[PDB]
C-alpha cells in the first residue's frame, strides 16, 4: 500500500478501496477481543518480532533492558491502519466530514449505531449553508473528483460507513 | 612585470585573459601544461624514484566566507499576525539544502539569535536532522534541494507538528509531536533562519492551488492556511543587516549605564561600566557608544571665564575619563555622524570610511577640497603616548568642538593634541566613544565645561542655549551600536524593466510606474524611517498618534489660520496617502482622517450641520417647480436626489500658500480636492 | 492657547516627528566587480557611460531622482555596503557610493554643486562619462563629453568598485559599457579600460538590481541568507616558496636525464605535429629556433 | 539679495514684464531641507502679478530675474523673506528659504 498509495489517490480505485473497510473491521475485531495484547506478548517473545525489519526497511523502498526496548507501536496492526485511513478519509467529501462529525459527536453521547442511522438518514435532507466563503473553498478544492458526489455515492450504505468510520476514530483516539 | 587580466588580449596594455585562478583558467592552456607535466612525472617515476603523496585530508571549509556579522538571517511574519487559536498550515520549499531552519517563533523572537537556541521559538532544522526550543534534540530526517516543509499548528491542543514532502516527521519515538506542549504566550507566527548561501521561499497559503502538498497532509485535518483568509499580502519582516545606536536596555548582559548626578564641586557624568567582566561568557568585543543628541554645526561658516565670550561663543566641550585598569589603546574618544554604521572587531582610526570632494575652476586650477567622513576620532593610548604611571588621574580626554567655524580639537591633559578635524557647514555630530572593555569599570562622559567654552547641554538644547551652568537632562543618554533591530520589507517594489537592445545599443533600464512612501523623520537621530514601520513600534506609535490628536486640537472649532499653518506640516498628498494606504496601522489611520476632516471640512460642515434645521425657501419658479412625488407612481425617490431650492451656506475655500503676504487667505478652511 | 501652542511647538520641526512623502528609489548596477591590491591582476582604470534616452522632470509632487556614478562594497562582500536597501537612498546617500546627478556631486548623503558648460540636470538625449581611477583614488565625470570640473578622491579602496544608477520612476536609460555592450559615444580617455573587461572568462554581462528583492509573487520570492565573499574578484597568486628547500644530488643528476628527456619530448613533439627552422619571427608561421 | 541658479535651461529671451502674471510651480524648502510648501502638492499652479507686493519680495526678484520655461533654485536670506518675525507655526525666525522654482507661463 505504501508503493501504491500515491497511485489509488491521484486516481481513485473502488476496488482498491474496499481494504480500508476491511482492515477497519479487522481494527473493531481487534476492539473487541481483549487477548490480543496478552497473546501479542506472548507471540512476540516466542517468536522473535520487533516491527523494527519492517519499520526501518520501508524507507529504502519508498525512497522517502527489554522492557525499555521494547514498544508497541511497530505493531502490524496499528501500522495499518495509519498507512490505510487516508484512502478512507480521501472517500470521505468535505460535505460528508459534516455527516463524520455528528456520527462521532453521537459516538460520544454513546447513541448506539443502529438508532444513529435513521437519525442521520433524515438529517440528509437538512442540507448546509452554501454560500459561505469557508466550505466554499473547501467544495472548489473537492470539485475535481468527477464522481465522488452524494448524488452517485448510494446514501444509506454510505451513512453506515460513516457510522463504522466514526466508531473507529472513536476508539483510536478517544478510548 | 606589469601584466594584468583582461577579458582580450592586448600586448600593449599588457593584458593577458590567462591571469585568472587556476580553478577559472580555461583547458587548453591547463592541458597544454599539463601534458608536459605528466610526461616529466612518469619519467621521474620511470628511472627508479617512486613518488607517494604527503597525505589525504578531508576537511570541510564550513563555508562561512561570508560576512562575520552575519551568519544567518531571519525572515517572519508580522507581529499583528500572531495566531493564538486554531489550526494553521504554511509552507517552506528549500531551493537549496543546508543550513536553514523553520518553524514558529514569538513576537519577542530577537533576529540576531539562531532559531530554537532559545524558548522564543520553536523550529525544525533539516541540515542536521533536528529539533530547536531551548536547546537541541534529534527530529526527523534531513531534506534535500526543492524538498517542501509544511509546518502545521494546533493552538486548540498546544501541537506543532512538521511534514517533508506530505510525509509526516518523527521524533526518537514514533510520536508525531515536534513540540508536545507549550504555553499559548502572545501567539506565533511563522518564522524561518536561512544560513550562509542558502535560499528558501515561505508560502502562506493566501493562494491555496500554490500549496504544494496541504491537500496530501494539512487539508482534511483543519489546518487553515496563514493567509487564507486574507484580502491583502501578509507583510515581512527580516533582520536588519545594518546595525543602528539604541538605547542601552535596562536588562543587557554586558553593559551597565549609570548617570552621576552634577554637584556644586563636579559635572555631570553618565558613567559605562561592564557588568559581565570576570566571568564566563564575557563579552571582550569592542564596543561603540554614543549620546543620543548631536551637535549641529553652522549652517554659513564665517570667513576666570568671560561672561561675554561665553554668551557671544559657539565653542562646546565634553570630556571623556577612561577609568585607571581600562587601556587607553582600546579607547577612541571623538565624534560621530548618523552615516556611522561600521561594526567590526578590529577597528582602526586609519579604517574609518572617508573620503574628499575636489572642486576646480574652469581649466583645473583646484580651488577647494572637502574631506567628508563620519568618524572624527582619536586613539587615548596614542593620546597617552609615552607610558604614563596610570595612577595620577582617569585618562580625561577633552573633546571641543567650535560650531561657528566647523573645528574640531582635542585635549589630552591641559594639552592640545595635534590631531584636528574640519567638518561641513551643518554637520550633526554625535559625541561617541569606541571601547573595548579591559576593566568593569570602562569610562564616564563628563559633560562640564572648560575656560571660555560653552557647556554642551547649551549645544544641544536650544531652551538651555545661553545657561553656562552645564546640565544632564532625562533626553540625553547612552546608546550603543546593537543588530537587535527588525526591518520592514515593502509590500510593493519598482516595476523595473531591464532588457539588452542591441549591441550597439547597450542596455536599457526602464521605470515609470511612480511609488512613494510615506517617511517619519526623528529630529534628533537624524534618521528617517517608513511610517508602516510604526506596527512594531509601539512608543513611537503612540506618541504620533497623540501628534495628531494634538494637530486636530490646535485647529480645533474653526482656527483658520493654524489649519493653514498645520497644512505646511502635513500637506494633502500626505493625507491622501494616509487615507488611501491600506497596511497603516490602525490608530494613525483614524488620527490622519481626523486631521483631514479637521483642517479641510469640519468648518463648513459644522456650519451646514447648524443651518440645518432652519428652511429659508426662496420663492422662484424652480421653488415652483417641486413636487413630492417624482412622478405619478407615488413612490418615494432616493433621498437627496432632487431639486432643493432652500437657502444653504455659501461654501469658500482660500489656497494655503506661504510665500504670499496677503493676510486676508486666514479666513476660510484650507483647499482641497473635492472631486 | 491654540495661537500660543502652534507658535510655540509647530515651527521648530525639532521634537514632533516629521512626515513626509518620498519616492522609491531603486538602484541597477552590472555584475562587475573592480578592486585594487598588491599583487593582484586587476586593471587599476576604468571607464563607462550612460545615457538618458528619457526623462520626467516630475512624475509625482517629488522631483524625479536620477544619479549615476560607482558604489563600493563593505569588504569583498557582494552587497553594495552602508545604504539601505529598500528606498529612498540612491547613489551618493552613502559613504560607500559616489553619485553625480548633472548639477551635484553626492557622496555621504551630502551634494556640492559642480560647475560644467551649461550645466542642467540630467535631461533626455544626455550622455554621461564615469572614469575611475584605482591607482590614485579618483572618480570623474563628464557631461555630453565636456568636463564636469569636480572629482572624487582618496575614498576608500578596500572593497570591490562597480557601476551604479540609482532612479525613481519615469526613467529611461542606457548603460554603455563598450565592446558588444554597447558603443560608446565619447572615446574613452587614455589609459582608461572599458568596463565589459572586466567580466570573468566564465560569466557574462548582465545589468541586475543592485539589491536582493524586487517585485514578485510573495510565494515566489527568493529569501537570501549571507552571501559568501568574493575571493575570486582579487587573483593575487600566491605561490608555495622554493628558496628555503635543498636540492638534494641525487635528484640534482637524476634531474639531468629528466631535463634531457623532457627536452628530447618537446623537439619530438615539434617533429611529429609540424615546427621548423624559421629565419624570421612571427606569430603565425608558427616556428621555433629550439 | 537673492541668490539663482538654473536648474534646466528656459529660452532665455522672454522675462516676465511690468503689469504681467507669472505663473509657476514652487517646492519651498528650508536650508536645512525641510519641505514647507509646494504648489506641486497641491497640484495648482501658483498665479501672481509683478510689482504688486503679492509674495516675498525674494520670490519677486527671483522670478523677475527667471527667464520663461526655465527651472532655477532660489536661496532668499531673511532680509528678503519673513525676516526676524517669521511666519508664525510655518518659518522659524532669521531662516534661509530655498525654492525650487519653474516659471511655467507668462500671461
Ligand atoms: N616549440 C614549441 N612547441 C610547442 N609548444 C611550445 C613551443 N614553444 C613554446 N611552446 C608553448 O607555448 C607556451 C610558451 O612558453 P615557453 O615554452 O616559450 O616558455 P616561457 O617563456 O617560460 O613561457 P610560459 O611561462 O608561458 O611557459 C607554453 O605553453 C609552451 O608549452
Amino acid at each position: 500500500v505504501d508503493y501504491n498509495r500515491a497511485k489509488w489517490l491521484k486516481e481513485p480505485n473502488p476496488e482498491a478501496e474496499e481494504l480500508f473497510r476491511m482492515v477497519a473491521e479487522v481494527f473493531i475485531y481487534w476492539s473487541k477481543s481483549h487477548n490480543f495484547k496478552r497473546e501479542e506478548q506472548n507471540f512476540v517473545v516466542q517468536n522473535e518480532i520487533n516491527n523494527m525489519s519492517f519499520l526501518i526497511t520501508d524507507t529504502k523502498s519508498k525512497m522517502s533492558r527489554k522492557g525499555d526496548r521494547y514498544s508497541m507501536q511497530t505493531s502490524l496492526i496499528v501500522a495499518a491502519l495509519k498507512r490505510l485511513l487516508p484512502i478512507g478519509l480521501n472517500i470521505c467529501a468535505p460535505g460528508d466530514q459534516e455527516l463524520i462529525a455528528l456520527a462521532k459527536n453521537r459516538f460520544s453521547l454513546k447513541d448506539t449505531e443502529d438508532e444513529v442511522r435513521d437519525i442521520i438518514r433524515s438529517n440528509i435532507h437538512l442540507q448546509g449553508k452554501l454560500e459561505d466563503p469557508a466550505i466554499r473553498w473547501q467544495m472548489a478544492l473537492y470539485k475535481d473528483l468527477p464522481n465522488r458526489t452524494d448524488d452517485t455515492s448510494d446514501p444509506e450504505k454510505t451513512v453506515e460507513r460513516v457510522l463504522d468510520i466514526a466508531n473507529v476514530l472513536f476508539h483510536l483516539e478517544q478510548k | 612585470q606589469g601584466w594584468t587580466y583582461g577579458i582580450q588580449q592586448d600586448v600593449k596594455n599588457r593584458r593577458n585573459p590567462r591571469l585568472v585562478p587556476y580553478t577559472l583558467l580555461d583547458d587548453r592552456t591547463k592541458k597544454s601544461n599539463k601534458d608536459s607535466l605528466r610526461e616529466a612525472v612518469r619519467t621521474l617515476l620511470g628511472y627508479g624514484y617512486n613518488l607517494e603523496a604527503p597525505d589525504q585530508d578531508h576537511a570541510a571549509r564550513a563555508e562561512v566566507c561570508s560576512g562575520t556579522g552575519e551568519r544567518f538571517r531571519i525572515f517572519r511574519a508580522e507581529k499583528t499576525y500572531a495566531v493564538k487559536a486554531g489550526r494553521w498550515y504554511f509552507e517552506f520549499e528549500t531551493v537549496t539544502a543546508g543550513d536553514m531552519r523553520v518553524g514558529w517563533s514569538r513576537p519577542g523572537c530577537q533576529p540576531d539569535q539562531e532559531l530554537g537556541s532559545d524558548e522564543r521559538a520553536f523550529a525544525f532544522d533539516g541540515f542536521k536532522a533536528q529539533r530547536w526550543h531551548q536547546g537541541n534534540e534529534h527530529y526527523g530526517r534531513s531534506w534535500q534541494a526543492g524538498d517542501v516543509v509544511g509546518c502545521m499548528v494546533d493552538m486548540n491542543e498546544h501541537t506543532m507538528m512538521f511534514t517533508l514532502n506530505g510525509e509526516i516527521l518523527l521524533d526518537d519515538s514514533g510520536s508525531e509531536l515536534a513540540f508536545k506542549d507549550f504555553d499559548v504566550g502572545d501567539g506565533f507566527i511563522p518564522v524561518c533562519s536561512l544560513g550562509v548561501a542558502q535560499v528558501g521561499r515561505m508560502n502562506f497559503g493566501k493562494d491555496v492551488s500554490t500549496l504544494k502538498y496541504f491537500t496530501i497532509c494539512g487539508l482534511q485535518e483543519g489546518y487553515e492556511p496563514f493567509a487564507v483568509n486574507t484580502n491583502r499580502d501578509i507583510t515581512m519582516w527580516l533582520s536588519k543587516r545594518l546595525p543602528q545606536f539604541l538605547q542601552v536596555p535596562s536588562n543587557h548582559e554586558h553593559i551597565e549605564v549609570t548617570r552621576i548626578d552634577g554637584t556644586i564641586d563636579s559635572s555631570p557624568c553618565l558613567k559605562v561600566t561592564q557588568k559581565s567582566f570576570g566571568s564566563q561568557n564575557s563579552n571582550t568585543d569592542i564596543m561603540f557608544y554614543r549620546l543620543s543628541m548631536p551637535i549641529e554645526c553652522a549652517e554659513v561658516f564665517s570667513k576666570r571665564d568671560d561672561y561675554d565670550f561665553l554668551m557671544q561663543t559657539s565653542t562646546y566641550y565634553y570630556s571623556v575619563r577612561i577609568f585607571p585598569g581600562q587601556e587607553p589603546a582600546n579607547v577612541w574618544v571623538g565624534w560621530i555622524t548618523s552615516d556611522f554604521h561600521q561594526y567590526d572587531t578590529g577597528f582602526d582610526l586609519d579604517r574609518v570610511r572617508t573620503v574628499t570632494v575636489t572642486l576646480g575652476d574652469e581649466k583645473g586650477k583646484v580651488h577647494e577640497s572637502i574631506k567628508r567622513s563620519n568618524c572624527y576620532m582619536v586613539c587615548a593610548g596614542e593620546s597617552m603616548s609615552p607610558g604614563q604611571g596610570r595612577n595620577n588621574n582617569g585618562l580625561e580626554i577633552g573633546c571641543v568642538v567650535d560650531a561657528a567655524s566647523g573645528l574640531l580639537t582635542f585635549i589630552a591633559n591641559g594639552k592640545e593634541l595635534s590631531t584636528y578635524y574640519q567638518v561641513e557647514p551643518s554637520t550633526k555630530l554625535f559625541p561617541a566613544v569606541f571601547a573595548q572593555a579591559t576593566s568593569p569599570n570602562v569610562f564616564q562622559f563628563e559633560l562640564g565645561r572648560i575656560k571660555n567654552v560653552m557647556p554642551l547641554s547649551a549645544g544641544l538644547f536650544k531652551s538651555e542655549h545661553k545657561n553656562p551652568v552645564p546640565q544632564c537632562p532625562p533626553r540625553l543618554h547612552v546608546q550603543f551600536l546593537s543588530h537587535v533591530l527588525w526591518s520592514r520589507m515593502p509590500n510593493q517594489f519598482l516595476k523595473v524593466d531591464v532588457s539588452r537592445i542591441s549591441e550597439r545599443q547597450g542596455w536599457l533600464v526602464q521605470c515609470l510606474d511612480p511609488l512613494q512612501f510615506m517617511s517619519l523623520h526623528i529630529p534628533e537621530e537624524n534618521r528617517s524611517v517608513d511610517i508602516l514601520e510604526l506596527t512594531e513600534q509601539e512608543e513611537l506609535l503612540k506618541f504620533h498618534y497623540h501628534t495628531l490628536r494634538l494637530y486636530s486640537a490646535v485647529c480645533a472649532l474653526g482656527n483658520h489660520r493654524v489649519a493653514h499653518a498645520l497644512c505646511s506640516h502635513v500637506d494633502e498628498p500626505q493625507l491622501l496617502y494616509a487615507i488611501e494606504n491600506k497596511y497603516m496601522p490602525g490608530l494613525l489611520r483614524a488620527g490622519y482622517y481626523d486631521l483631514l476632516i479637521d483642517i479641510h471640512l469640519s468648518s463648513y460642515a459644522t456650519a451646514r450641520l447648524m443651518m440645518n434645521n432652519e428652511y429659508i425657501v426662496p420663492m422662484t419658479e424652480e421653488t415652483k417647480s417641486i413636487t413630492l412625488f417624482p412622478d405619478e407612481n407615488k413612490k418615494h425617490g432616493l433621498p437627496g436626489i432632487g431639486l432643493s431650492t432652500s437657502l444653504r451656506p455659501r461654501m469658500q475655500f482660500s489656497s494655503p500658500s506661504f510665500v504670499s503676504i496677503s493676510n486676508e487667505c486666514y479666513q476660510y478652511s484650507p483647499e482641497f480636492p473635492l472631486d | 492657547n491654540q495661537h500660543l501652542i502652534c507658535d510655540n511647538l509647530l515651527p521648530g520641526r525639532d521634537l514632533l516627528l516629521q512626515t513626509r512623502l518620498v519616492n522609491h528609489v531603486s538602484s541597477m548596477r552590472p555584475n562587475i566587480f573592480l578592486g585594487v591590491s598588491e599583487g593582484s591582476a586587476q586593471y587599476k582604470k576604468w571607464y563607462y557611460e550612460l545615457m538618458v534616452d528619457h526623462t520626467e522632470p516630475f512624475v509625482t509632487a517629488e522631483a524625479t531622482h536620477l544619479r549615476v556614478g560607482w558604489a563600493s562594497t563593505e569588504g569583498y562582500s557582494p552587497y553594495p555596503g552602508g545604504g539601505e536597501e529598500w528606498g529612498g537612498n540612491g547613489v551618493g546617500d552613502d559613504l560607500f557610493s559616489y553619485g553625480f546627478d548633472g548639477l551635484h556631486l553626492w557622496s555621504g548623503c551630502i551634494a556640492r554643486t559642480v560647475s560644467s558648460p551649461n550645466q542642467h540636470l540630467l535631461r533626455t538625449d544626455d550622455v554621461i562619462s564615469c572614469c575611475l581611477d584605482l591607482s590614485a583614488p579618483s572618480i570623474s565625470f563628464r557631461i555630453n563629453g565636456q568636463p564636469v570640473q569636480g572629482m572624487f578622491e582618496n575614498f576608500n579602496i578596500d572593497g570591490l568598485f562597480f557601476p551604479v544608477v540609482s532612479f525613481s520612476a519615469g526613467i529611461k536609460v542606457r548603460f554603455l559599457l563598450g565592446g558588444r555592450h554597447g558603443e560608446f559615444k565619447f572615446l574613452p580617455p587614455p589609459g582608461y579600460a572599458p568596463c565589459y573587461e572586466a567580466v570573468l572568462p566564465k560569466e557574462k554581462l548582465k545589468v541586475e538590481h543592485s539589491r536582493e528583492y524586487k517585485q514578485e509573487r510573495t510565494y515566489t520570492r527568493d529569501l537570501l541568507g549571507p552571501t559568501v565573499s568574493l575571493t575570486q574578484a582579487a587573483f593575487t597568486p600566491i605561490p608555495v616558496d622554493t628558496s628555503q628547500i635543498v636540492l638534494p644530488p641525487h635528484l640534482e643528476r637524476i634531474r639531468e636525464k629528466l631535463a634531457e628527456n623532457i627536452h628530447e619530448l618537446w623537439v619530438m613533439n615539434k617533429i611529429e605535429l609540424g615546427w621548423q627552422y624559421g629565419p624570421v619571427r612571427d606569430d603565425n608561421k608558427r616556428q621555433h629556433p629550439c | 539679495g537673492v541668490e539663482i541658479e538654473t536648474i534646466s535651461p528656459g529660452d532665455g529671451r522672454t522675462f516676465p514684464k511690468k503689469g504681467q502674471t507669472c505663473v509657476v510651480h514652487y517646492t519651498g524648502m528650508l536650508q536645512n531641507g525641510k519641505k514647507f510648501d509646494s504648489s506641486r502638492d497641491r497640484n495648482k499652479p501658483f498665479k501672481f502679478r509683478i510689482g504688486k507686493q503679492e509674495v516675498i519680495k525674494g520670490f519677486e526678484e527671483g522670478a523677475a530675474q527667471m527667464s520663461l520655461g526655465q527651472r532655477a533654485k532660489l536661496t532668499c536670506t531673511p532680509d528678503v523673506a519673513y525676516g526676524a518675525t517669521g511666519h508664525p507655526g510655518v518659518i522659524p525666525p532669521n531662516a534661509t528659504l530655498i525654492f525650487d522654482v519653474e516659471l511655467l507661463n507668462l500671461e
